[PDB]
């Protein structure tokens, strides 16, 4: 069917890479 | 809380040419949202660096910065004249932004002496009830540079003011003004005031006193 | 392209200040309006900030109930109602903008505004000469000076010979006193040979060239 | 180039990383979205873990009174299949991807989501203050989930989705200077009023002064009495039944008169901003990714070809209030009106804000 939603789950955060 | 961010050389000093870095320190992740500013006193900042690594336009190639998790670090390849000043690191993650406490680049130079003069106080001066006594250490490499005011083999107790200035353009050497200042009943029971340098170029404690 | 500050100056604490920002150069729409706090001895500290086209503005929590920071967006100026002012409030106070749009750090800044805040009377310099003598002379130079004691608002100029030595000329930084009020001394190296100081304080209309020998 | 976003499910089950946000439709080329799910075998089960790519729309229903609730009505979907790399979609990753397995080995399986243009891009339609729920409007997102196959459930700690916006920004060169005339002459009088009307420059930036120069030729009997200034968003909403509206974002009325048989020349300069918008709900704010303070939507560019979606667009309307009576009395309108359609984006930052 179409579904619904509530409001404001996790936090995004970030982490880091290789240099290439 | 409050994000603190420390520039951990307090102050640094060296030469044209060289890859110098600063670092700073952020309280927690600040996401890479961090800026650094330089600043010559007097005239206003201007800025260098922001997100830490986007190089502002109009602004040298050679500089630099990179962040390594909260730990926030300025890079510099080969300086110039132009890039010798204070050094701040900024967050703008958090409303509450912040700036480091202040990294000053020194200039090395060989070590040259401060010819510490002395100069008794005023006529004109001794007039209002109060007496000051400059003594004048100039022209010297050592940033760090100390002076012992006393007066009859015995020191001072917090009754003298420094002054430090900026190193010179071209002359590329610092100056000192301490200022012992004592009433003017205090000044005459007491023998002879002297003051002691301990720069790093002179070995030997260099005293200079007067009596009038 | 440029920041220009005014208003900054004197005022007996608990009392008030209003600074200007006058902006030019730019969009105050897209661009957005800082207050940061930089004490003379002391780091730098953002105070106050707006977004014009946003509305909201925000503060440093040590100026919530006593700052407000505005916006006149048609003479495209900023302003800073600073209330009931302490002893910590004083600094120099510098505008900037930033982009009102994906902040990328303070880029322009104008040259900054004198906030002094101290219940001390505004004091006229007492101006007391560094003569040279025996112990004021080495290597073929000497070292005459002017010692300026006991003025209490922003720091002056000092000029020597009416500006003609531009060398060898030091003029120190300022030092505050136990009593509340400025001093500052500020010297010259000339060689053996036979040099006025001329200081004139702004916030109070002094005139003073002393003498040295 | 440097930093990934990475999120991960509550239950730690599925990471998601990803390498920026914010993924730029160049009218013919439109940046991909690309990265991997980090799958903790500790925590794995024998069930395939997929990832979609979702471009829906975020509505609040009208009747239904309850805050908060909003429904959202996909337009464009992608299934990309990473559970096993047995099915035959040999693909070569990217040097994003490259990196990404090097850091974390290959538990992280990759996804090469292509979006197609001719879609819409991010935008968000302002919310009253009674609204505290979900930004309603148009909003890209990519879920990645755990289940045994996709007509199954998909439980909430079994997924974990982040949200991307598709932005778009000002071209390189600038369109033409825009500029119109419209002109009516009056049943009465044959000599005509004649509106003349131009523009700056077609690409403002977000923020940016715009200068309208208006060149009115009066030789009519009529006194112009007003001169009414608008900048004016244009919204077309293509959905099962399609919907526009033109609402004004940033104006001014002069009292500007202009004479019977008069020339008349003035330049009126206005900037639009959210400040003076915010009692408009419905208004079109650009993407947000969960609440921040979104700027005034920015126009949606189209290339030479019901399109889908939410099309932004701007026109400046300069109407002249023209005196009524004299012979139809205040019956037939006498205005004169004109607009100047121009484009307001952002520039391509060669893109977040202090948050708390």
């Amino acid at each position: 069917r179409t579904p619904p939603s509530l409001g404001p789950s996790c936090t995004t955060a970030s982490s880091s890479l290789r240099k290439d | 809380s409050d994000i603190q961010m420390t520039q951990s050389p307090s102050s640094l000093s060296a030469s044209v040419g060289d890859r110098v870095t600063i670092t700073c320190r952020a309280s927690q992740s600040v996401s890479s949202a961090v800026a650094w500013y330089q600043q010559k006193p007097g005239k206003a900042p201007k800025l260098l660096i922001y997100s830490a690594s986007s190089l502002y336009s109009g602004v040298p190639s050679r500089f630099s910065g990179s962040r390594s998790g909260t730990d926030f670090t300025l890079t510099i390849s080969s300086l110039q004249p132009e890039d010798f000043a204070t050094y701040y690191c900024q967050q703008y993650k958090y409303v509450p932004v912040t700036f480091g406490q202040g990294t000053k680049v020194e200039i090395k130079r060989t070590v040259a002496a401060p010819s510490v003069f002395i100069f008794p106080p005023s006529d004109s001066q001794l007039k209002s009830g109060t007496a000051s006594v400059v003594c004048l250490l100039n022209n010297f490499y050592p940033r760090e540079a100390k002076v012992q005011w006393k007066v009859d083999n015995a020191l001072q107790s917090g009754n003298s003011q420094e002054s430090v200035t900026e190193q010179d353009s071209k002359d590329s050497t610092y100056s000192l003004s301490s200022t012992l200042t004592l009433s003017k009943a205090d000044y005459e029971k007491h023998k002879v005031y002297a003051c002691e340098v301990t720069h790093q170029g002179l070995s030997s404690p260099v005293t200079k006193s007067f009596n009038r | 392209v440029q920041l220009v500050e005014s208003g900054g100056g004197l005022v007996q604490p608990g009392g008030s200040l209003r600074l200007s920002c006058a902006a030019s150069g730019f969009n105050v729409y897209s661009s957005s309006i800082h207050w940061v706090r930089q004490a003379p001895g002391k780091g730098l500290e953002w105070v106050a900030s707006i977004s014009s086209y946003y509305g909201y503005t925000y503060y440093a929590d040590s100026v919530k109930g006593r700052f407000t920071i505005s916006a006149d967006t048609s003479k495209n100026t900023a302003y800073l109602q600073m209330n009931s002012l302490r002893a910590e409030d004083t600094a120099v106070y510098y505008c900037a903008r930033s982009r009102q749009f994906w902040y990328s750090g303070l880029d322009y800044w104008g040259q900054g505004t004198l906030v002094t805040v101290s219940s001390a009377s505004t004091k006229g310099p007492s101006v007391f000469p560094l003569a040279p003598s025996s112990k004021s002379t080495s290597g073929g130079t000497a070292a005459l000076g002017c010692l300026v004691k006991d003025y209490f608002p922003e720091p002056v100029t000092v000029s020597w010979n009416s500006g003609a030595l531009t060398s060898g000329v030091h003029t120190f930084p300022a030092v505050l006193q136990s009593s509340g009020l400025y001093s500052l001394s500020s010297v010259v190296t000339v060689p053996s040979s036979s040099y006025i100081c001329n200081v004139n304080h702004k916030p109070s209309n002094t005139k003073v060239d002393k003498k040295v020998e | 180039g440097t930093r990934v976003f990475k999120k991960a499910s509550p239950n730690g089950k599925l990471t998601v990383y990803l390498g920026k946000r914010d993924f730029v439709d160049h009218i013919d080329l439109v940046e991909p979205v690309d990265g991997v799910v980090l799958v903790d075998p500790e925590y794995l089960k024998e069930r395939r873990v997929y990832v979609t790519l979702t471009c829906a729309f975020r509505y609040g229903r009208e009747d239904l009174d309850v805050l908060g609730l909003t429904f959202r009505k996909d337009l464009f979907v992608a299934n990309v299949q990473s559970f096993p790399p047995a099915p035959e979609d040999k693909k070569p990753l990217t040097r994003l991807q490259e990196r990404l397995i090097k850091k974390l080995g290959e538990h992280a399986y990759p996804f090469t989501f292509e979006i197609p243009p001719n879609l819409p891009c991010s935008v968000t339609l302002q919310p009253g203050p009674e609204d505290t729920g979900k930004a309603c409007g148009v909003d890209y997102e990519v879920k990645a989930f755990c289940a045994e196959n996709l007509e199954e459930k998909i439980h909430k700690r079994n997924s974990v989705r982040l949200v991307i916006r598709k932005v778009q920004y000002a071209p390189e060169r600038p369109g033409p200077q825009p500029t119109a005339e419209t002109t009516r002459q009056f049943l009465m009088s044959d000599k005509p009023l004649h509106l003349e009307a131009s523009l700056d420059k077609e690409i403002y930036y977000h923020g940016e002064p715009i200068s309208v120069n208006v060149h009115v030729t009066n030789n009519t009997n009529k006194t112009v009495k007003k001169i009414k200034i608008s900048v004016r968003q244009y919204a077309d909403i293509c959905l099962f039944n399609t919907a526009q509206y033109k609402c004004p974002v940033a104006m001014e009325e002069a009292d500007d008169t202009v004479a019977p048989s008069s020339t008349f020349c003035k330049v009126y300069t206005l900037t639009p901003f959210l400040a003076n918008n915010r009692e408009k709900r419905g208004l079109a704010l650009d993407g947000k990714l969960k609440h921040e303070d979104t700027n005034l939507a920015s126009s949606t560019l189209l290339r030479e070809g019901e399109i889908l979606g939410i099309i932004v667009s701007y026109k400046v309307k300069v109407k002249l209030v023209v005196s009524r009576g004299g012979l139809l009395g205040d019956l037939a309108s006498s205005d004169v009106a004109v607009e100047l359609p121009f484009t307001l984006m952002h520039p391509k930052p060669k893109p977040h804000v202090p948050e708390h």
